[PDB]
RNA sequence: CAUCUAUAAUUUUGAAUAAAAAUUUUGCCGUUGCUAUGGC
């Protein structure tokens, strides 16, 4: 299906799963398509990761219209378990945003994934 | 308050490497992470518990 | 109090069908029979 | 049946409201009474018979222990009406009542009667008391029970008779020793 | 709570001299430096020997307490 | 009358044990038996049924229990002592009574016998935590009311019998009394995120390793009731740990993929890292399909002192040796394929050909996570276990290079919590009774529910070998 | 833990009730027979 356009493959999922764990664990990581939705308003994301299994997709799948007008990063992952799991919440998530901030020990790494993430874009 | 790894450390310049800036965090003797809350507090509660009492 | 409780999710729930009819090019009435279900269920928990 | 219960709960309404020559009467025809009846009306009954023992004992103690005895939460009840309005006179009941019972249930208000009175002078009750551990002992060589149970009984003794030694001055029992 | 540890390293079976001569690890937490003595005897405890054929020195506690 | 003279009768009421025994085998083989029981402390394989197990024929059952989500399971089974003779039971009713102790999320604790391997596990007593538990001040070091109130998560029955330890997310860590399932002692983990993710005895001992999700391993010393010590070095939580004979043990630290192996005495540690390359798998098939990358490392179990197996969340189950830094010999999707979902249910859009596309073909398509993993003691099988509702029975070869799927058992169903195994029988026939806490959730979060069929159980399988 | 006790097993008396020795698979709902399996 092509509207879930850039779906990550196993090693960009890898290194993107990692970051939303480290960001999740410094506090700058929004779980869930509302809260994701609000930052993209505020213009305080640095980007928007989405779940590619959604039932259906549509619900989230409103976010990259946001995303592409605002020029802000999105990636689809194969699975929202696994998104879950990365964000380290008892539930499956499909839709979450790094948010920015430059006083933040993962700068580096978020910058990697997002520069991988505008390639591939 | 804060050892890094299992060893405490204050000294403020102490140039973490990559690791060890995974492995920082609070010291198992802190009252902030681990053992009896410090002096103030433990006076105050027993300023509290005699006041109680009395 | 309940009615707050039921407006915040119907008002979630209806947003998710927004998204789903603006989305989709010749939308379903099982997404929208399963949707108005679940806050049916909810309402009679209520 | 159900007029004698009518009968006994009106005494029991009239006396509460509210002589000895015509209560006593009474008492004497309603341990007749208790002895004639030792189905459900005779355990309601026996209810009502203790009911007016307690308004009775509220405002010949002996057999009024008795029937009470061999008449259970409501029974542990009334004896702690007992011991709080009634006590050497309450002693020498004890003894005398526990010559009469030489069962369990019996037994067990035997005892609660006894932590009661000790916890609740005692140069007077000592002696008495003693010859009563006396048959109590005399009472372990020959019951028809179980270890445990007469190991309970046991330990419950020693506990009360520890208290009212310790309540006891020494030099007044010495020769009870 | 407090669970002293001995622990050895290093052993160097020295049969010159007639002895052992190791390497000892005190872990000690929320208590300060044990003593030479209850060393001496756990030591001995441990060894199969004689409270007065172990011995100990020279033992420095690490910053911050504990071992 | 001399306690030498008692230790040499004994031994000599052993001996005729044996010989009697080599008797009935033959209707060398003494010293050959002598050896083994020797054979236990070296830590080298030697238990090698792996080939006399008679799988087909294995008799299945499950048994429903009431609460919610077993979380995990812990057998205790009784040996004889080698050093003195007596058993390894305390009291004198049980004389080998088989137990097994399972805890669920519903806060339960409970004992079961299993004695009889041919009969359901018998549930002999019980132990329910809840909120009237919940410590007063909340907000310090002390959290040691006797009850849990929080997701017990693990638990761990004390190998001489006296004393089962339990622990979860409520911080704490509970030793009972095993007769009473009375709480005979609380030990705090003191940490603000310390929760409590495994547990493990170090055999025949009473050194307890917790695996600790504030990135530690702590260990206690039961008999005495202490903690000897933190070891550190992981950076993710410490998910699953596992220990044997020796004074080691290995555990999984989830996100970081990485097994480390900690020397306790010594005070040293070994850091095993996977790091299997997709592409290079794909360059390698074609000098020769789906090439799922590694997640994170979910459950590990020792299968010897020198040689320990993990299974990772993406369908891998490695087995690593103390030698080399990568594994020796990684297996593939273990499980098969998690079931693709259904194209009406991923699009919401009537056109039956864009729900097809929705589906995506195989870009969407996952593998079993390894929930359960478990090699018996110094043998060479392990059983591994998904939600795919069938364990799966795995052999080593002898010279401990590489393994191969012995057999399926497909009496599961859900989420194999966890694998626990328990022996019995002479030395020559031993009969296998395999348990398996099963459950609808996995035990550390939600995450999953729709699971065709899952019944919160007791899965045992008694395997039976000859030849 | 040991012991005692309790429950439950036999012995004896009595057709038997009775008497004593003395001894030693689910929380909720469903399907399914003489155990197995559904859903919440």
């Amino acid at each position: 299906n092509p509207k879930a356009f850039p779906l990550a493959d196993a090693a960009l999922t890898q290194q993107i799963l990692d970051v939303v764990q480290q960001a999740a664990n410094l506090r700058q990581l929004k779980k869930g398509a509302n809260e994701a939705t609000k930052t993209l308003n505020r213009g305080i994301s640095e980007f928007i990761i989405m779940a590619a299994d959604c039932e259906p997709i549509e619900i989230l799948l409103h976010l990259p219209l946001l995303c592409e007008d605002k020029n802000v990063p999105y990636v689809f992952v194969p699975s929202r378990v696994a998104l879950g799991r990365a964000c380290g919440v008892s539930r499956p998530v499909i839709a979450a945003s790094i948010t920015t901030n430059d006083a933040s020990a993962i700068k580096t790494q978020i910058y990697a994934v997002k520069d991988k993430i505008e390639t591939l874009l | 308050h804060i050892a890094v790894g299992k060893q405490i450390v204050n000294i403020p310049s102490f140039m973490v490497r990559l690791d060890s800036e995974k492995h920082i965090d609070f010291a198992p003797t802190s009252p902030f992470g681990g053992a009896r809350p410090g002096r103030v507090a433990r006076r105050n509660a027993a300023r509290k518990a005699e006041a109680s009492g009395e | 109090k309940n009615k707050g409780r039921i407006s915040r999710y119907l008002a979630n729930k209806c947003s998710m069908a927004s998204r789903i009819d603006n989305y989709s090019e010749e939308p379903s009435n099982v997404f929208g029979s399963v949707l108005k279900k679940q806050v049916e269920q909810r309402l009679e928990f209520y | 049946k159900i007029s004698s219960l009518a009968l006994i709960t009106n005494c029991v309404q009239v006396l509460g409201v509210k002589f000895y020559p015509k209560i006593v009467p009474p008492s004497i025809k309603l341990f007749d009474a208790s002895l004639a009846d030792s189905n459900p009306l005779k355990e309601q009954l026996q209810v009502a018979i203790l009911l007016l023992f307690a308004g009775l004992i509220k405002r010949n103690i002996l057999d009024v222990l008795h029937v009470i005895y061999f008449s259970s939460s409501i029974r542990l009840s009334v004896i702690s009406l007992i011991i709080e309005n009634i006590l050497k006179e309450v002693l020498k009941v004890l003894f005398r009542i526990w010559s009469t019972e030489i069962d369990t249930v019996a037994v067990s208000l035997f005892l609660s009667t006894l932590e009661s009175t000790v916890e609740n002078s005692a140069t007077s009750q000592s002696p008495i008391f003693f010859k009563l551990l006396l048959s109590l002992f005399e009472f372990r060589s020959i019951s028809s029970f179980d270890n445990n149970t007469i190991s309970r009984i046991e330990a419950s003794v020693h506990e009360i008779s520890n208290s009212y030694v310790l309540k006891m001055n020494d030099k007044v029992f010495r020769p009870l020793f | 709570s407090d669970a002293v540890t001995i622990r050895t390293r290093k052993v160097i079976s020295n049969p010159l001299l007639a002895r052992k001569q190791f390497v000892v690890d005190v872990l000690h937490p929320n208590r300060a430096n044990v003593s030479k003595d209850e060393l001496r005897e756990k030591l001995a405890e441990v060894y199969k020997a004689e409270k007065d054929a172990v011995s100990v020195f020279g033992f420095r506690t690490q910053f911050g307490g504990g071992k | 009358e001399n306690p030498a003279d008692k230790r040499r009768r004994l031994a000599k009421q052993y001996l005729e044990n044996l010989k009697s025994e080599a008797n009935d085998i033959l209707t060398d083989i003494i010293a050959s038996r002598l050896k083994e029981d020797v054979a236990e402390q070296q830590g080298r394989v030697f238990r090698y049924f792996g080939d006399k197990l008679l799988i087909s024929e294995a008799k299945q059952s499950f048994t429903r229990v009431g609460e919610n989500n077993l979380t995990c399971i812990s057998c205790f089974q009784p040996v004889l002592n080698k050093y003195t003779f007596e058993e390894s039971s305390n009291g004198d009713k049980n004389k080998g009574r088989l137990f097994a102790y399972t805890v669920s999320k519903d806060l339960q604790l409970t004992k079961y016998d299993i004695t009889d391997f041919s009969k359901r596990p018998k549930k002999l007593k019980y132990a329910k935590g809840g909120a009237k538990y919940i410590p007063t001040s909340k907000h310090e070091y002390e959290n040691t009311t006797e009850g849990h109130y929080d997701e017990i998560l693990t638990v761990a029955a004390s190998p001489d019998g006296k004393y089962v330890v339990t622990g979860g997310r409520d911080r704490k860590l509970i030793v009972w009394s095993t007769e009473s399932l009375s709480p005979v002692k609380v030990i705090p983990t003191k940490d603000r995120r310390g929760e409590v993710l495994s547990l493990a005895f170090r055999k025949n001992s009473d050194q307890l390793y917790a695996s600790c999700a504030d990135f530690k391993i702590r260990t206690y010393s039961i008999n005495q009731f202490s903690q000897l010590e933190i070891l550190y070095g992981h950076h993710d939580i410490v998910e699953d740990i596992s220990a044997l004979a020796m004074e080691r043990c290995v555990t999984v630290g989830a996100r970081d993929r990485t097994a480390m192996l900690w020397k306790i005495p010594d005070e040293t540690r070994l850091t095993f890292r996977g790091g299997d390359e997709p592409q290079k798998l794909l360059r390698r098939w074609m000098k020769e399909p789906l090439f799922f990358c590694e997640g994170s490392i979910d459950v590990v179990s020792m299968v010897d002192d020198f040689h320990f197996i993990t299974g990772s969340d993406n369908g891998n189950i490695c087995l690593w040796s103390l030698a080399k830094k990568k594994p020796i010999f990684t297996e593939r999707i273990a499980h098969g394929i998690l079931p693709e979902p259904s194209f009406n249910d991923i699009s919401g859009e009537t056109d039956e050909e864009l729900r097809k596309r929705q589906l995506q073909g195989k870009k969407l398509l996952q593998p079993f996570w390894i929930t359960s993993l478990y090699a018996i003691p110094y043998s060479n099988v392990f059983i591994s276990g998904s939600w795919s509702g069938s364990l799966k029975v795995w052999k080593i070869s002898d010279n401990l290079r590489s393994f191969e799927l012995l057999g399926e058992l497909s009496g599961a169903k859900g989420v194999v919590t966890k694998i626990q195994v328990v022996e019995s029988g002479k030395h020559g026939k031993e009969k296998f009774r395999i348990l398996a806490s099963i459950a609808k959730e996995h035990r550390l979060g939600r995450w999953i529910a729709n699971v065709s069929g899952a019944r919160n159980g007791i899965y045992s399988a008694v395997i039976d070998q000859t030849g």
